[PDB]
RNA sequence: UCCCAAAAUGUAACGGAGGCGCCCAAAGGUCACCUCAAGACGGUUGGAAAUCGUCUGUAGAGCGCAAAGGUAGAAGGUGGCUUGACUGCGAGACUGACACGUCGAGCAGGGAGGAAACUCGGGCUUAGUGAACCGGUGGUACCGUGUGGAAGGGCCAUCG
RNA sequence: UCACAAGGCUAAAACCUUAUGAAACUCCGAAGGGGCACGCGUUUAGUCCGGGAGUGAGGCU
């Protein structure tokens, strides 16, 4: 969800995903395909979906994290007078970046918990499975 | 600068030489307390030390 | 003085004890360092005067007022003000004051049975600070006001703690077993 | 501790000064007082004190000042800069000085 | 229906530009007292023939030709070497 | 002062943050000397932090204030002597539409510190500012309405 | 420096492996740009002195 202390406001720009395209901490992984912004609550949503479907307990790695403050001006104001005041928080997930890692669950379980998380997501995704030893 | 001027004041350093010449700078009154005693050039002779006139 | 010669008779004692390939490669004694860190709560000019007096009368050497490192935590601290008092003794007066100590100090210590033998400067040296002041050759309660205590730090040029230890003891020193 | 020497060393503006700098080394009971044209990596004159010393250990400073300055006459050196070391210009190295400071 | 403000900015402010950097570059002729760098600090240290005002301004002392010495990062010098 | 500002300078917004309208007679000149933060072991008040010691230790500190650059061969901490926080100038550049503004070698008088090479025309630097006009004050003897004076102006300094 | 994902470890901090975000972070760091010299090679502009201006609401990709 939120960061704890910071600077306040920000900006916007894009190209392909820095690190990391590879599958650590787990056996199955879910990957972006589109240059989105991702809000806390959207992740929160995926977290709760997958957490329920796994029941107790599995193991869930939420790689992505919202450090980026997005603002929205008040209702019905003429432009200017200031910058909008922190509406919510996004995490700038670029394509190929791995958003999710789950392990301690079968392939089937992983597929499903993934698909369920996917339908809650602003962007297309793909699941995959290890071999990406660029390092470890 | 401005009137109230409690710390630092524009003081004028007038010569002992009796020439006419003087200088100007600033003293804190926190640390000069009494007077100011300085040794600068005089252009109506050569180098004769002044005191802090009002 | 005499103590110097006794060191020079500890030297083949530790040469023989340790089998040193050299006589300078043997533990010696560098300075003695006397600290008196009253301050913080004792902000009295009168008191640092008294510590000056006491120190000058026992150590026969003027003491330095080691100020506050300007660290000002929540409680009572500040910038540049007296908080401690240092007197560094090395060489002659070191040996004089140290002999004064083994001679008249720890003996005249109220309830004394030795000091802590568990390791000190694991680099190879040894400190040991000592409490009370009403246990002295020169200090009197019939020449002071209140009651204080101090800090003491020697520098054995040893290489470990067993060698430091050895030097200390055979120099004449109480290890509470 | 090497701070004093590299201090005065850089403080002697090496080349752009023009003048030649003049080393010392009185830490041991032997010195070395070299005369250097800084810029060129070459050492011009010099006058040691470990090839016979008469006997004096620090009293001989004036001697090697006079001896050096003597070498300086011949080589043709009239300008100088005093590269001291960690040496606080007082007695010995002051002797070497005054000595060279007249006997040039 | 409508709104009534009220907020503003505390910001805006900035300071008039400080035309800094080097004015005289590698391989450039130089008159006496021609300036070669404006800088905040010791970014560029004076070498031979160049002095340094309090602005840490580097200005050349005796005509000649400008030469840049980069002594492996954070320690750099500018100098003049006259032609011939 | 930083970011925006697109690796030269420059560049707008009721774009994003933060300081200034001073301070210092030593916090300046010079001369000489000293090296930081922090952690680990052991240490009378202590015992989170005090003061001492050992080991590590390139800056993880300090620089009167904002931040950026800068800086350990010092600008950082300490001491001696001191009044260059100086007159008469200014080769040559930076910078601005103009007015401004900034840096400055070198010459003279004449001084400061140094044994000296030397350095010093304020402060590590970048904010701490107000054009003219009319007037106050110290010097100056340029003009002074028939002439000689004096009122008054002019000049350099300087205060509002 | 600020922020941050799983684990170790320890009384939490530091620290260890794994892992990542940054306009106001930077061990690094392009393409490009800017100054200067030549012209080694093409082409035509330039600069200064003086007369006359107009313009100072811009618009889109
Ligand atoms: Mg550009
Ligand atoms: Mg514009
Ligand atoms: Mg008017
Ligand atoms: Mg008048
Ligand atoms: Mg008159
Ligand atoms: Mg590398
Ligand atoms: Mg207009
Ligand atoms: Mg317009
Ligand atoms: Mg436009």
């Amino acid at each position: 969800k939120r960061t704890k202390f910071r600077k306040q406001f920000r900006g916007r720009m894009t190209g392909d995903a820095k690190g990391g395209d590879y599958v650590a901490f787990g056996d199955y992984g879910l990957i972006a395909m589109e240059p989105a912004w991702i809000k806390s609550n959207q992740i929160e949503a995926c977290r709760i979906v997958m957490s329920r479907h796994f029941r107790r307990g599995g193991k869930i790695y939420i790689r992505i994290f919202p450090d980026k403050p997005v603002t929205k001006k008040p209702a019905e104001t003429r432009m200017g007078k200031g910058k909008g005041a922190v509406e919510y928080w996004v995490s700038v997930v670029k394509p190929g970046r791995v958003m999710f890692e789950v392990a301690g669950v079968t392939e089937e379980q992983a597929k499903e918990a993934f698909r369920l998380a996917g339908h809650k997501l602003p962007i297309q995704t793909k699941m995959v499975k290890r071999e990406v030893y660029d390092e470890a | 600068a401005a009137a109230g001027a409690a710390p630092r004041i524009i003081v004028k350093m007038e010569s002992s030489a009796g020439t006419g010449f003087y200088y100007t700078t600033t003293k804190n009154r926190r640390n000069t307390q009494a007077k100011l005693e300085l040794k600068k050039y005089d252009p109506v002779a050569a180098h004769v030390v002044f005191a802090a006139a009002a | 003085q005499l103590k110097t010669k006794y060191n020079d008779q500890v030297r083949p004692a530790l040469m023989q004890q340790f089998g040193y390939s050299s006589v300078m490669a043997v533990p010696r004694i560098e300075k003695i360092v006397v600290n008196e860190g009253l301050g913080s709560s004792k902000e009295d000019s009168k008191a640092i005067d008294k510590a000056a007096k006491e120190l000058a009368l026992i150590t026969l050497q003027k003491p330095i007022i080691t100020k506050a490192k300007k660290s000002i935590s929540n409680f009572k601290l500040r910038q540049g003000m007296p908080v401690g008092i240092k007197v560094t003794l090395r060489g002659e007066r070191m040996y004089v004051f140290l002999e004064k100590l083994i001679n008249i100090g720890l003996p005249r210590i109220r309830d004394f049975r030795g000091i802590n033998p568990n390791a000190f400067d694991g680099r190879g040296n040894y400190n040991l600070g000592i409490k009370e002041q009403l246990i002295f050759p020169e200090i009197t309660y019939d020449m002071v006001d209140k009651t204080r205590g101090m800090d003491i730090t020697i520098v054995t040029t040893a290489k470990t703690d067993e060698e430091a230890r050895a030097l200390l003891q055979s120099m004449g020193l109480p290890f509470r077993k | 501790r090497r701070k004093l020497r590299t201090r005065r060393k850089v403080r002697t503006t090496t080349a752009a000064s023009g003048k030649l700098r003049l080393s010392v080394y009185r830490s041991s009971k032997h010195i070395y007082a070299q005369i250097i044209d800084d810029s060129r990596g070459q050492t011009l004159a010099a006058a040691s004190s470990a090839a016979l010393k008469s006997g004096n250990k620090t009293d001989t400073a004036a001697a090697v000042g006079k001896a050096l300055a003597a070498a300086a006459a011949e080589k043709g050196i009239k300008q100088v800069v005093f590269d001291r070391g960690s040496y606080k210009y007082h007695g010995r190295v002051k002797a070497l000085a005054d000595a060279a400071r007249e006997g040039g | 229906a409508h709104k009534k403000g009220v907020g503003s900015s505390k910001n805006g402010r900035d300071s008039n530009p400080k035309y800094l950097g080097v004015k005289k570059f590698g391989g450039e002729v130089v008159k006496a007292g021609n300036i070669l760098v404006r800088q905040r600090g010791t970014k560029f240290k004076a070498g031979q023939g160049v002095g340094m005002g309090r602005d840490h301004t580097l200005f050349a002392l005796s005509d000649g030709k400008v030469v840049f010495i980069n002594k492996g990062k954070g320690a750099r010098f500018i100098s003049i070497e006259a032609a011939q």
